[PDB]
């Protein structure tokens, strides 16, 4: 209570261990790109944030804008310079329409971070599918060589073997 | 081009847009405004440009307020260029420490206030506060202090009459005279302050101090003048010591520049799975979730396992998980681990990925309530366990896509439970001749369960009379039975102090109690400065194992990282180059913002050396993107144009370097400068002060080679300290950021290779010219024997003619240590042409080889004798994660190459066996 010749079973330990090393090779590139795209998402949305805080600053400046031209636009309309109202005016038009090519800029880095995302996503899956495969792998390459061993198989043959 | 359209945001609300030249200063810029604005809408309300500071937005996110004007909009590099005027006045001291920390840490301090976690918070209000109160302590005290503070004494590990030239502060003539080798420095001083007066006169020798020329390197102190390093090194080479009187003044002048108990809850501990979400797995299969309890690496009780759900990326369990522990027995660092895998249907199982959680919190409370874990993806390692206690217990901060497991720890009491304090585990922790025998053999190794239990009971023996084996007798303690751990504690509080090798080991993942640690720390505070240096990469990566942030070691690391500049300069660097790591970011971030607001000073150096990395950086991208291109001549000429670029030019020079911050790299010398033809294309950045080098390389992690060179180091180290000099080379190496770092350039040095082209005796012939030969060789000798027995003990296979060098002096030394520890056993090598210059030509010179011999011989023996340092230092190390150092097989290394298992005369038996089949197999090859 508890099989071929060993020929046999030493050029299968040969194949699967060529097997292993090259399912080790793609994981190890998957990794790579699991961590770079890893990496490369966090500062997107550090960016974003970047964005934001630039953003913010802009919308204080209309703020500011709005609170502080009152005095002098009425100022003057009484003085006659409705000519210096209409500059401080065109002056705000410009900052409103530069802060729209900063929101457009913002949702292109949001649109490619939502790209990236899923590139991310799909890189995590192709990895746990390889998973199976690399450990079932691993396991049937030591226990060729474990049978092998035991067989009384010296160390030298064995190292031909494994490459 | 160089123009860049900036946006300025006026205080008036006024905005305008125009070009600069990128290397424009700010203060040229606000020149250029001004010059605008007058013709632009109410100017007139405008105070002057000096009122003002511009704002920007920052590389991390963070608004930056501008008060170094001289600074260069491209060294800026605000997010976008939009500059906004904003009053200068505030807590300005504040603001431009925040924003200095944040660039220079990598990582924006608003991204811990972020998080709204409140153990962060607690950190650093506290860590920042002792920080800040040790660096307001130091400015008070007297120049002697800081000078100890900033400019640590470089001493070997440790009568002829030779000449010293001495000068003074500020002096084109100098006094070149002798003095005692075995002379204290007070009375160096003394004497060119006579033969300054002699030759006006006169004040005492006690104002001064001595500088080395050209060198932040200062001698003072008690020591005799041959043990410092500057002294031992030129009177061994035999050239003069330039020495400068520095006055006390300019040495401040640089300073100046409730009612329910844990133990009453007697009913099983249980989680409510949830559900799991962005899972991305094989539809095919189905997915399960695997959770148990752990302290340190050992179970507290068996693991207990959910059923099956179809594979989809939001799977919901809703499951009553319970343990075979109840609550009252749970340690205070209890581990509750997760590890999500997808299985084929019961008709290889894939791990996912895993999360691990306390139990308890950072302030001693039984969590409750809902959590959300982001998983980090199990790898497949050799040793495939299901769960990963080892783990860190930090959330994965990729929170935006990474995979969650939902849980809720459920109330158990009304009222909220802590794990009891001191006073009430020492209340319930208080209470023959052939057991005390077998008591003695158990300890001299992993202990069996029948071994466990007679330890167990003798455990009061064990403190008596084995206070050495503490960490047998806390591995043998059952940690999931609250009366056995108040036993253990009990004894723990009474413990007598261990040494530093003891304590060493007690900081490894196997004791995580945090009195456990406490007490490793206590013996750790003997440790010098220089000792501990020694360990620092250590006692970092241990860093990694911890459950909290506010623990005892990182509160020991600041405390010697305040009271030493050069441990505070090297554990910024060994923090710093992890940032990048995900799982350590925020513990480090943390580390190195509450040390830089205790070193303001040294802030400033290391801001200088992160911007010319960050050139180098730049630098070695442009010429790897060359290379591909175009030949070498042309590459080079582009890489030195791209380097007189004002920006680079001036960020590249004039800064104390990161591999030893008491060498200052003064000018460029960019006609010497280049690139190395290996596969990263590393830089070689040469300078000259009052010749050094530096080599920066990108793409390579170079933790192995500053592991290994570490341990060759500590090696010299303890050599040294039995009086042998086996004339090493443990050079500078120093990871700074993601596959980044420097090493130090060994001048006057060439390969084996290229000195080939015997020709080895020659080569040193011509370089020692004449009476200087027989040094050369003994030189040659002494460290042929040093790294023959390093590289053989720490297993580093690979050594050929490539990557071992000589020095003009005769000294060899190796290079490039990417791989150690036999990644079959590397045999003890000795190569016959190092023979052959060994001997002095002859064929057969057994007086000089049986020195050699000799040599080979005691080096190894000493290594022995520390033998146990070295398996310590390793077992921390696999905190790392180098994937040459991750398991146990990798410390039997080491084991089996000291021969720990046997005894000395045993051991040395076998090395000459090795050593002899090693010369024999010299004259094979
Ligand atoms: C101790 C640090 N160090 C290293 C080093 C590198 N990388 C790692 C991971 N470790 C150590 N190499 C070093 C060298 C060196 C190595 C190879 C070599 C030469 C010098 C010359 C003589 C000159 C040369 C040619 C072209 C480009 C640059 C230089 C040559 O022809 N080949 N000299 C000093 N110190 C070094």
């Amino acid at each position: 209570y508890q099989e071929d010749n060993i020929e046999a079973v030493g050029k299968k330990l040969h194949e699967y261990n060529t097997q292993f090393q090259e399912k080790s090779r793609e994981y190890d590139r998957l990794y790579e790109d699991y961590t770079r795209t890893s990496q490369e998402i966090q500062m997107k949305r550090t960016a974003i944030e970047a964005f934001n805080e630039t953003i913010k600053i802009f919308e204080e400046q209309c703020q500011t804008q709005e609170r502080y031209s009152k005095e002098y636009i009425e100022k003057f309309k009484r003085e006659g310079n409705e000519t210096e109202i209409q500059r401080i005016m065109h002056n705000y038009e410009k900052l409103k329409s530069r802060i729209s090519e900063i929101v457009d800029s913002r949702r292109r880095l949001e649109e490619d971070l939502k790209k990236q995302a899923a590139e991310y996503r799909e890189i995590d899956k192709r990895m746990n599918s390889i998973k199976p495969d690399l450990i079932q792998l691993r396991k049937t390459r030591d226990q060729y060589l474990m049978w092998l061993t035991q067989k009384g198989v010296r160390q030298k043959k064995l190292n031909e073997w494994l490459g | 081009n160089q123009s860049v359209v900036v946006d300025f945001l006026l205080p008036t609300g006024v905005y305008l847009n125009f070009p600069v030249s990128r290397n424009a200063n700010l203060s040229t810029i606000k020149q250029l405004l001004w010059h605008r604005a007058q013709y632009e809408p109410l100017f007139h309300m405008l105070s002057g440009p000096e009122a003002y500071v511009f704002t920007c937005i920052n590389q991390t996110a963070e608004q930056q307020e501008l008060e170094d004007e001289q600074r260069r909009l491209c060294d800026v590099q605000p997010f976008l260029p939009v500059l906004r005027l904003v009053a200068r006045e505030g807590d300005r001291v504040k603001k431009l420490i925040n924003s200095q920390i944040s660039l220079l840490i990598g990582k924006g301090l608003h991204e811990f206030d972020s998080l709204c976690d409140p153990e962060v918070n607690d950190f650093r209000a506290k860590m920042c506060q002792f920080c800040e109160e040790a660096a307001a302590r130091r400015q008070q005290l007297g120049w002697e202090a800081w000078l100890q503070y900033s400019f640590p004494l470089q001493l070997e590990p440790s009568n002829r009459a030779l000449l010293v030239n001495v000068k003074f502060e500020g002096s084109e003539e100098s006094f070149t005279f002798q003095v005692s080798t075995k002379d204290v420095p007070l009375a160096l001083m003394a004497c060119a302050l006579r033969k300054k007066a002699t030759v006006r006169q006169v004040e005492q020798p006690e104002d001064y101090t001595l500088q080395v020329n050209g060198r932040h390197e200062y001698l003072y102190g008690s020591y005799p003048l041959c043990q410092f390093q500057y002294i031992c090194s030129c009177l061994h080479s035999g050239l003069t010591p330039h020495l400068t009187m520095v006055h006390s003044s300019s040495i401040l002048a640089m300073r100046d520049e409730s009612s329910v108990s844990l133990w009453s809850l007697e009913q099983p501990f249980r989680i409510e799975l949830i559900q799991g979400s962005k899972v991305n797995a094989d539809e095919r299969m189905k997915l399960v979730v695997q959770a148990g309890l752990f302290h340190g690496n050992e179970m507290l009780c068996k693991t207990v396992s959910s059923s099956e759900v179809s594979v989809c990326s939001e799977p919901v369990w809703k499951q009553r998980l319970e343990f075979d522990i109840n609550i009252c027995d749970l340690p205070r660092m209890a581990r509750l681990c997760f590890a999500l895998y997808a299985v084929i249907e019961k008709a290889a199982d894939c791990p996912i990925a895993w999360a691990n959680l306390m139990l308890f919190d950072y302030k001693d409370q039984l969590k409750t309530g809902e959590r959300c874990l982001y998983m980090w993806p199990s790898v497949p390692d050799e040793k495939g366990e299901l769960l990963n206690p080892t783990g860190t217990v930090r959330s994965n901060p990729n929170t935006d896509s990474a995979a969650a497991l939902l849980i809720c720890l459920p109330e158990v009491a009304p009222h909220p439970v802590y794990y009891p304090a001191l006073e009430k585990i020492l209340e319930l922790g208080r209470h023959t001749e052939e057991e005390q025998l077998q008591l003695r053999e158990i300890l001299e190794g992993e202990l069996y369960e029948h071994e466990k239990d007679l330890v167990w009971k003798l455990r009061h023996e064990v403190q008596e009379h084995f206070p050495e084996a503490l960490a047998r007798l806390l591995l043998v303690t059952k940690w999931n039975k609250h009366e056995d751990v108040a036993q253990m504690l009990y004894l723990l509080c009474s413990w007598p102090e261990l040494p530093v090798l003891s304590a060493l080991e007690l900081l490894d993942f196997s004791f995580p109690d945090c009195h456990v640690g406490s007490f490793a720390i206590k013996s750790l505070r003997k440790l010098t400065d220089d000792e501990l240096f020694q360990y620092l990469l250590q006692l970092v990566q241990v860093l990694k194992y911890e459950s909290y942030l506010d623990c005892e070691l990182t509160k020991f690391l600041l405390d010697r990282a305040l009271a030493n500049r050069k441990i505070g300069h090297f554990l910024f660097w060994h923090l710093r180059s992890e940032m990048h790591v995900p799982s350590v970011a925020l513990r480090f971030g943390l580390i190195l913002e509450a040390y830089c607001r205790g070193s303001t000073h040294h802030m400033k150096v290391l801001m200088k050396q992160g911007e010319a990395l960050s050139k180098l950086k730049a630098l070695n991208d442009f010429v790897k993107l060359s290379s591909q291109k175009t030949p070498k001549p042309q590459t080079k000429e582009l890489m030195h144009l791209c380097m007189r670029q004002e920006a680079y030019l001036e960020a590249l020079s004039h800064l104390q370097s990161p591999l030893d911050p008491s060498t200052l790299l003064a000018e460029v010398c960019v006609e010497q400068c280049t690139f190395m033809d290996s596969k990263m294309k590393p830089l070689w950045i040469m300078y000259s002060n009052e010749s050094v080098g530096i080599i920066f390389k990108n793409g390579d992690d170079l933790r192995q080679d500053m592991l290994t060179l570490q341990m060759i180091q500590l090696m010299d180290v303890l050599w040294k300290q039995e009086g042998l000099d086996l004339r090493m080379t443990p050079y500078g190496c120093l990871p700074t950021g993601d596959r980044t770092g420097l090493i130090e350039v060994v001048l006057r040095s060439d390969t084996i290779a290229n000195i080939q082209l015997d020709a080895l005796l020659n080569w040193l012939k011509s370089k020692n010219p004449g009476e200087a030969l027989d040094r050369a060789i003994e030189e040659f000798t002494l460290s042929c024997a040093g790294y023959c027995v390093a590289t053989y003990v720490l297993g580093i296979g690979d050594r050929h003619s490539d990557n071992i060098m000589i020095r003009e002096s005769g000294q060899l030394f190796h290079i490039d240590f990417g791989h150690f520890l036999g990644n079959e056993r590397v045999p003890f090598i000795l190569t016959y042409d190092f023979v052959h210059v060994i001997q002095q030509g002859k064929t057969n010179n057994s007086e000089k080889f049986e020195r050699f011999r000799g040599y080979c011989e005691r080096a190894y023996t000493i290594l022995r004798r520390h033998g146990l340092l070295f398996l310590h230092l390793f077992a921390l190390m696999r905190a790392a994660g180098l994937p040459e150092l991750s398991c146990s097989k990798d410390i039997q290394y080491l084991k089996d190459s000291l021969a720990l298992g046997k005894t000395e005369e045993e051991a040395l038996k076998h090395f000459r066996v090795k050593f002899n089949e090693a010369l024999r197999e010299s004259w094979k090859t």
